């Protein structure tokens, strides 16, 4: 579950990353 | 280098830059401190209560945040020594710090006052999930007795007091509630 | 000649983002004051650096590693290097000196809170860590009329920018 | 002689640099200034 | 026979680390020259904004008063783009893209 558990992480990282693109993105 | 410069902080959230949550391999991570105790890996206490000391303080930024507050416990930031001190009757010390040299049988002021953390956490995701339904947190919480089921896998459950626990077990479930802080911090971060 | 200008309309992005962050920071850490004119960093006082003595030293500590960890911040976001780099631990951080050649390789760490028996090293960091905020201070082009005032100073700093 | 070289918060200059001197008091510093008006003393 | 290559500063940055000690942004287009001149514990920095700055030898540590320009001087115009301390003599000299060449009298002979 170590593999799974690293995906969960990179998955959130990529998602928070977009996230914060799309508001700045936003902003502009 | 400028354009880099723009690309690179155009993405640098604010909690997630201060309070960085990420993995070790088998140790759950906040700002590069070492949120477990293994045998074949030692952790002295103060890194441990390092480590609570600024859990702490991320979920009290992120209760702030949001504006709620907690039904039944308040959250005191202190730096090395933080603590929660039962709302409902101020009477009860629960540290979230331990001074080595363990008696468990009086020291169950620990594990108290890391159920109660679970407690808030898991009210915290209770109103992400009511807030909205389409956002799912990775892991389940049960709070009656202080568990983590492993809903990403097998399904195991895990207890957080470290009485009457392994450390294996114990390490794995501050992973997954610091594994739930990130994907909630994710969901706090996009609502607003 | 067009694309100098470019350049310069993109570094205006680059520091409205900059402020645009550090403002979130004060979500975090917030500096405070009363009447008295004494100053709380999340609630615990840090009087100037005369004033540590004769008061309650677990409070001092909290503070300064608080103050610690926001120095250490905002120069990160900023990109400023700083002269005595930071080594954050919560109430027990600790601030380096590589610059004076008057002290052997382990005497260059010192305590930002206070410890037993290394009262002047701990004089020593807090002037240190004083230092670094004044320059903190500096490079924006604030003066600071005096250095014993920490946290007046790192507030104005935050006022300004 | 030719001597080749080969490949296998940076403080470094973002920029071309355009000189580097070297002034002394007590232990040597090494000066230079890049073309973004920058100048750094090292030691 | 009697003069030497050794210049103001003999070398005792015999190994530099790569440590730092100060970070000077005063100019502003771009700095082209550097002299030292350590009879007078001074060195200079000119640039396109037609400025030449005149700093100190001991106050470069920083190690307790802040690190600043001791002078300036933006007159000469132009964009200056050469400058050499004068051996012997308290005065510095200059060339600005004008094509205008002046001394400029340093007075560290009082402090």
């Amino acid at each position: 579950d170590l593999e799974k558990e690293n995906a969960h992480f990179s998955i959130s990282e990529s998602l928070i990353a977009a996230i914060e693109l799309m508001k700045c993105n936003m902003m502009s | 280098y400028a354009q880099t410069q723009l690309d690179k902080l155009k993405k640098t959230n604010v909690f997630n830059a201060t309070f960085h949550i990420w993995h070790s391999g088998q140790f759950g991570t906040i700002n590069n401190f070492r949120l477990g105790r293994l045998p074949s890996v030692p952790v002295e206490w103060n890194e441990i209560n390092a480590a609570w000391g600024q859990t702490v303080l991320l979920l009290h930024a992120l209760a702030n945040k949001m504006g709620l507050k907690f039904q039944r416990y308040r959250l005191v930031p202190y730096g090395n020594h933080s603590y929660l001190e039962s709302l409902t009757d101020k009477s009860k010390e629960l540290p979230l710090y331990c001074s080595g040299g363990l008696r468990f049988f009086w020291d169950n002021k620990f594990d108290h006052a890391m159920v109660a953390f679970l407690d808030c956490v898991q009210q915290f995701k209770e109103e992400v999930e009511k807030g909205e339904t389409r956002f799912c947190l990775p892991y389940r919480m049960d709070v009656e007795k202080g568990k983590i089921e492993d809903t990403g896998g097998s399904g195991g459950s895990y207890s957080i007091k470290t009485q009457f626990n392994s450390e294996e077990q114990w390490t794995k479930a501050l992973k997954f509630m610091l594994t739930n802080l990130k994907w909630g911090l994710a969901w706090v971060s996009s609502q607003f | 000649t067009a694309k100098r200008e470019l350049f310069l309309k993109t570094n205006a992005q680059l520091t409205i983002r900059c402020r645009q962050l550090l403002s979130e920071l004060s979500y975090i850490y917030p500096i405070d004051l009363n009447e008295h004119k004494d100053y709380f960093v999340c609630g615990v006082k840090l009087p100037n650096s005369e004033d540590f003595q004769a008061k309650d030293d677990g409070s001092i500590a909290v503070a300064l590693g608080y103050t610690a960890h926001l120095v250490s911040m905002i120069s990160f976001f900023l990109q400023v290097p700083l002269r005595y780099p930071i080594i954050h631990k919560g109430s027990r951080s600790t601030i380096k000196d590589n610059i004076n050649d008057k002290l052997t390789e382990k005497e260059r760490e010192f305590p930002l809170y206070p410890k037993g028996g290394e009262k002047l090293q701990f004089d020593y960091g807090v002037y240190l860590l004083n230092k670094n905020i004044a320059q903190l201070r500096y490079q924006h082009g604030l003066g600071t009329p005096d250095l014993r005032q920490t946290l007046p100073n790192l507030k104005n700093f935050m006022e300004h920018g | 002689e030719v001597v080749q070289e080969i490949q296998n918060l940076p403080v470094g200059h973002h920029d071309i640099i355009t000189d580097v001197a070297t002034f002394q008091t007590t232990q040597g510093f090494i000066v230079t200034a890049s073309r973004d008006g920058i100048v750094k003393v090292w030691k | 026979e009697n003069a030497e290559w050794e210049s103001k500063p003999p070398p005792p940055g015999w190994r530099p680390k790569g440590l730092l000690v100060a970070h000077l942004h005063e100019h502003k287009s771009a700095v082209n020259r550097i002299r030292v001149s350590d009879e007078h514990s001074l060195f200079a920095t000119c640039s396109n904004d037609g400025t030449v700055k005149i700093w100190n030898s001991q106050k470069m540590e920083g190690k307790t008063t802040t690190t600043r320009s001791i002078l300036t001087y933006s007159r000469i115009g132009g964009r200056v783009k050469t400058l050499t301390f004068c051996q012997g003599s308290h005065y510095l000299a200059i060339a600005s893209d004008n094509g205008a060449v002046q001394l400029l009298g340093i007075e560290a002979s009082k402090l």
